[PDB]
DNA sequence: TACAGATTTTATGTTTAGATCTTTTATGCTTGCTTTTCAAA
DNA sequence: TTTGAAAAGCAAGCATAAAAGATCTAAACATAAAATCTGTA
């Protein structure tokens, strides 16, 4: 059986886009075709700047690793919140191997592993443009064998998951390559906690050994802000003139945003592509992003666009300044939805304005690009303003007032439904603790239909016995107590139903057998709480007590 | 937390975390964590002054 | 290519991989191997270790009896004798294969009975009695790998070299397909069974499997140490699938060590030699003539000590030997003789040779120890005398020790005695927190087996034990006059 | 057949991932006495 | 406003879980000489 087996291939029998038919159905598929298109516009425009963005974060952080590693001692570099994923480059120094060695905690049991992979790897590099023994002798014999002198640039991956033991008696080895002439070590580090961290680990003796020339850099993407504000910003430009941003979607961005601090950058981009694949998922107007479709407009599109509050405020200030009745039942439409979907809403272009001019004509740089867009999306771009006590003077340039444009609400990314909540950051224990608990919001009840009917399922049975009990529960008074919630005749009756079944039939009728279907489900449903890992056993060989071990609303 | 060893288990390779018979401590001295509740405004030495 | 490390010194033979199921075609195809010049065995260094002499060597009396009790050199193993000949010779003349399993502690005649009945059945066939047979001799303990047995048997059968599965796949086709006219009987003698045994039963189950064959005409003796090999390395089914012959060698008894040494020595007791009086060179047959004898009841003493013990035969022509030496060398040392009335080997010689073996050498080397060493000793054995643990920190027998020579200040040798040991009497040495020589005889009592200490290097609680006995340390401190009064 | 070259076989060394058993220490249960807040007069 | 009394606290003793590691095995990774198999010649 293949329920049974490890793992196994299957080679499906085969016998054209996910997007489904909205307005009830009765949407066309044309137009279906078409929000997948535009989707997929929208996306690669967001996405290739995205990618730009990701090679310059490559490329200047190569760049300023190179200037650092450049122009007796070690040389050391410890890189602050670095996640150790970038490709170190070394340039072409004449009459100098220039030799990069990656060391991981993995590849770091002990000091003679580190040393024995590092020659390794230096052997290997310096034959790459008669067997050696792979020890410190090769680096003292390295100009007897290749002629050039060596430059080793050491880089330790996760500074922070290697021993710190054998990490300090490997930095003391290496000492000893200083009374070489042809020799120069570098040592980079990648620093996840902080540097007051790794050298309370470190012996002092060693930190006085690297204290003769070290350089500090932060090497996050939080630091500035600058490649957030990026990503946000083609964000921006991809929906400018399309779609509008809710201060609600910005306030969650950034609340979600600081949740994470070493992979931020992604976690923004995930969000955003989340609200934009939601978005065209769910809305028959993404159509009318783009000018060509307003020939496109039938019925359901007419009673849909009327309920937005936007319009409904908008005709009761018509009947507020308009005494006769004739003209508002003319408007209670086609033709006045097109003239205002094409309306500029210049918010990007003067978040993006306030981005410049903040950054290179004030020489600020510690804004973030997310926030300054929800507090002018609030209002309150002065109080964001009024913080480096340089927009003085350029208080009344900056000003804008919100303008809640009529039907922007058909195109807008907001989160008032919790989609976004449910789908990328969910409450998961919480969510299977109220599963378990309620259980009438996720089986239905349809109106063995008088089974169904008064007796609960048997996980959450047991789990709403299992909250109001103690920590430590005896199975045998479980067990009674679970007993007590069953229908002693309809239980016997429903296993009578089957009249093909002859051995439960004679089971049914025996006088304990309420107790025996009673004590079979109730050890069902305790395995798999056991195997939930909301209970456990606190034995090995007697089975008769359990300890509580999860809480609903923690 | 785990993988930086600012946290730490009972045991250190293959980890099943999942276990109930796995426990958890802390990792930082007192000075590290000090910082770090003076960081977030925490006053974590009022739950120390009563019992000592 | 740049390897990751290097083996430099690989030394491989010279041995084919292709066993001896491809070397014919069919099973039909096989030709007779008894007639053929590489099977069945159809020694070149002796010259090497060859030198001339320049002077001639004095035989001494006594190096008759020497030579003539060496093991090199079959009283008592009658029915064990008749057992395996029986078993061997109706196996052989049926044309049929079995094997015999023999047991027993070191030195009761096992090998020597199973090699003589091997040459008597090599001379009931040279009788033509029964056919001819391939004798071949495996032992356990003269190999490098337990897997070369294979390698060893076939290279005896077919006279060519292969590795050790391909062996045991060619030896299996050989015992299995190959007909019974077409081969020769095999005499295999298994000695060291348990050598062979302990990584896993494979030789054991391999070579006792091919016994069941119908066209085997295998003889395997296996001989080993243990009964109970064959019934813990294999099952019960597989013992009782076999069928092995089941022969144990009981300890010599004192009568029958008697009799094997005055068997080893029937010609020369109670005989003349002619002594050359000035070299001293004595000829079986300016000179004496002098008759040798060796008295009944040394030989019987020390027959009657053997078979206590042990019971083999061994030990007992080892002492007899040993007390011929001792008597040689007080025979040389009297008449000053060198090495290029009625001579006897005494009952006093064969007492000392045999307290050579029974007396221990423990409680004479800690009465000539120093005074640190017993010093500690003593120290030691208060402490299991106070707290009675069998195991003492380090830290607590320094302490005892200093507390030892605080107490006994009145005492004229402590006194005389405290500046060497705490100052190495010298004014210019501070006072030391352990003895001089501490270490020292700590590393000496560790190296003598005296002490066991364990492994860490916390020096002040790390345990030692006494590693031999306590009665024996007593009466070695009760013989010191220093000690004993304190 | 001949023979260079590729692949297998046999043999062994290097490093890592994990299992089992022993020794010492933490941890929870039991039982009897003492302090302390809250339900009731 | 008391009050008293059951919940909470605490500690000595002890059986037991569990941490730390000593010791070891086996699989992945690695090399290598002799024999053996392949493809042309
Ligand atoms: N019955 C005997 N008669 C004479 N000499 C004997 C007898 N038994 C043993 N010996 C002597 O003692 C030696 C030991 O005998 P043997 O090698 O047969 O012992 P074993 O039982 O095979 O011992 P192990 O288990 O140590 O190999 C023989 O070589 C021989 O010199
Ligand atoms: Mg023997």
């Amino acid at each position: 059986a293949d329920a049974q087996r490890s793992h196994y291939t299957v080679y499906p029998s085969l016998p054209h886009i996910p997007f489904v038919k909205l307005l009830s159905g009765k949407e066309s598929e044309v137009n279906v075709e078409k929000r997948w298109e535009l989707y997929h516009q929208l996306h690669s425009h967001f996405h290739d700047q995205v990618d730009h963005i990701i090679d310059n974060i490559e490329a200047d952080l190569k760049a300023e690793i190179s200037d650092l590693l450049y122009s007796r001692c070690f040389n050391t570099i410890f890189l602050l919140g670095s996640d150790s994923t970038t490709k170190i480059e070394l340039k072409d120094e004449s009459s100098r191997y220039n030799v990069l060695i990656e060391l991981t905690p993995k590849e770091s049991p002990n000091v003679r592993m580190m040393l024995r992979r590092s020659m390794y790897k230096l052997y290997s590099a310096a034959d790459a443009e008669n067997d050696v023994s792979y020890d410190l002798s090769l680096v003292e014999n390295f100009k007897r064998l290749f002629g050039k002198d060596l430059a080793m640039v050491f880089n330790f991956k996760d500074v922070d998951s290697i021993n710190f033991n054998t990490l300090d008696n490997f930095i003391i080895l290496l000492k000893s390559a200083f009374k070489y002439d042809h020799v120069k070590i570098s040592l980079i580090f990648n620093i996840n906690t902080n540097l007051s961290n790794i050298e309370k680990n470190l012996r002092q003796s060693t930190i006085r050994l690297l204290k003769r020339n070290y350089h500090k850099l932060d090497v996050s993407s939080n630091k500035g802000f600058k490649y957030g504000n990026q990503i946000f910003q083609s964000f921006l430009d991809t929906v400018d003139g399309k779609l509008n941003l809710s201060d609600r979607f910005v306030e969650f961005i950034l609340s979600k945003m600081a949740n994470n601090t070493n992979h931020n950058l992604q976690l923004l981009t995930k969000m955003l592509d989340y609200s934009l694949m939601s978005y065209f998922f769910q809305n028959a107007f993404s159509v009318f992003i783009d000018p060509v479709n307003v020939d496109f407009l039938n019925d359901d599109y007419l009673k849909i666009l009327s309920r937005c509050p936007t319009f409904m405020f908008f005709v009761e200030g018509l009947i507020k300044q308009h005494a006769p009745a004739d003209e508002i039942l003319s408007l209670l439409l086609e033709e006045f939805f097109v003239e205002f979907l094409v309306r500029e809403n210049p918010i990007n272009g003067h978040a993006k304005f306030v981005a410049r001019f903040l950054e290179e004509e004030l020489n600020i740089t510690n804004f973030n690009l997310i926030e300054l867009y929800h507090n002018l999306l609030i209002g309150k771009l002065d109080s964001y303003l009024d913080r480096w006590s340089a927009c003085k003077e350029y208080k009344d340039r900056l000003h804008f007032e919100p303008i809640d444009t009529i039907f922007q609400e058909l195109f807008t990314l907001d989160n008032r439904s919790g989609l976004l909540t449910q789908s990328i950051f969910p409450s998961y224990k919480s969510n299977i603790e109220d599963n378990l608990l309620s259980w009438e919001q996720v089986l239905p009840s349809l109106d063995s239909g008088d089974l169904d009917k008064i007796m609960a399922p048997v996980l959450g049975q047991l789990f709403k016995l299992y909250r109001e009990a103690n920590m430590t529960i005896n199975i045998y008074d479980f067990y009674i107590a679970f007993r007590e919630t069953l229908p002693k005749e309809e239980i016997l009756n429903f296993i009578r139903k089957d009249p093909s079944n002859t051995k439960l039939l004679e089971l049914a009728e025996t006088p304990d057998a309420f107790d025996k279907v009673a004590l079979i489900l109730f050890m069902q449903a305790i395995f798999a709480f056991e195997n939930m890992g909301l209970i456990k056993f606190q034995s090995t060989k007697s089975y008769d007590l359990v300890e509580k071990c999860v809480w609903r609303g923690i | 937390l785990h993988t930086l060893k600012l946290i730490a288990t009972t045991m250190n390779k293959n980890i099943d975390y999942l276990s109930p018979k796995v426990r958890w401590k802390v990792n930082v001295p007192w000075e590290i964590i000090k910082e770090i509740s003076e960081s977030v405004h925490f006053n974590i030495s009022d739950y120390f002054s009563d019992i000592h | 290519v740049i390897r990751k490390f290097t083996k430099k010194n690989v030394a491989r033979a010279k041995k084919k991989y292709t066993p001896f199921s491809k070397r014919f075609k069919s099973i039909a195809a096989i030709p007779d191997l008894t007639s053929l010049p590489e099977f069945y065995g159809n020694s070149r260094f002796e010259n090497k270790l060859k030198t001339t002499q320049k002077h001639q060597i004095v035989e001494t009396i006594f190096s008759k009896v020497k030579k003539q009790l060496n093991s090199s050199y079959l009283p008592a193993r009658e029915n064990e004798f008749a057992s395996i000949y029986l078993s061997a010779y109706s196996a052989i003349e049926s044309d049929s294969a079995t094997t015999i399993y023999v047991a027993g502690t070191p030195g009761v005649g096992k090998t020597l009975t199973v090699r003589e009945v091997v040459k008597e059945l090599l001379s009931s066939s040279a009788q033509r009695e029964i056919p001819d047979f391939l004798y071949v001799e495996i032992n356990g303990l003269k190999m490098v790998k337990p897997t070369d047995c294979y390698e060893t048997l076939w290279n005896k059968v077919s006279g060519e070299r292969l590795t050790w599965a391909a062996s045991m796949e060619s030896l299996e086709f050989y015992f299995k397909r190959v007909p019974k006219n077409k081969k020769k009987t095999i005499v295999v003698l298994l000695d060291e069974l348990d050598a062979m045994v302990t990584k896993s039963q494979d030789i054991m189950y391999n070579f006792f499997n091919w016994t069941t064959y119908e066209n085997a005409k295998l003889i395997v003796i296996a001989v080993a140490n243990t009964m109970d090999l064959p019934e813990r390395q294999l099952g019960n089914k597989i013992t009782s699938r076999i069928g092995f012959t089941r022969i144990m060698f009981t300890g010599y008894t004192h009568e029958e060590l008697k009799n094997i040494i005055d068997l080893r020595l029937k010609g020369l007791n109670d005989s003349f030699f002619y002594v050359d009086t000035k070299t001293g060179n004595a000829i079986l047959i300016d000179v004496r003539k002098v008759r040798l004898r060796m008295s009944a009841d040394a030989i019987e003493i020390a027959s009657r000590k053997v078979a206590s013990v042990s019971g083999d035969a061994r030990r007992a022509l080892k002492v007899c030997k040993r007390a011929a030496e001792i008597a040689e060398k007080h025979y040389m040392a009297k008449h000053g003789y060198g090495y290029d009335g009625v001579q006897t080997v005494h009952i006093t010689h064969v007492m000392k040779a045999l307290n050579e073996t029974l007396n221990s050498h423990v409680i004479t080397f800690m009465t000539r120890l120093s005074f640190t060493a017993k010093l500690f000793i003593y120290a030691l054995l208060n402490l299991m005398k106070k707290n009675g643990s069998q195991e003492q920190e380090l830290g607590d027998i320094v302490d005892e020790i200093k507390l030892l020579i605080e107490v006994n200040g009145s005492n004229k040798f402590v006194m005389e005695i405290a500046k060497t040991l705490f100052q190495q009497g010298s004014d210019n040495i501070s006072e030391q927190l352990r003895i001089i020589s501490w270490d020292f005889v700590l590393n000496q009592l560790l190296d003598a087996g005296i002490l066991f200490k364990q492994t860490m290097k916390n020096d002040r609680i790390c345990c030692v034990k006494l590693n031999i006995s306590v009665e024996e340390a007593k009466r070695a401190m009760n013989e010191d006059e220093t000690l004993r009064n304190l």
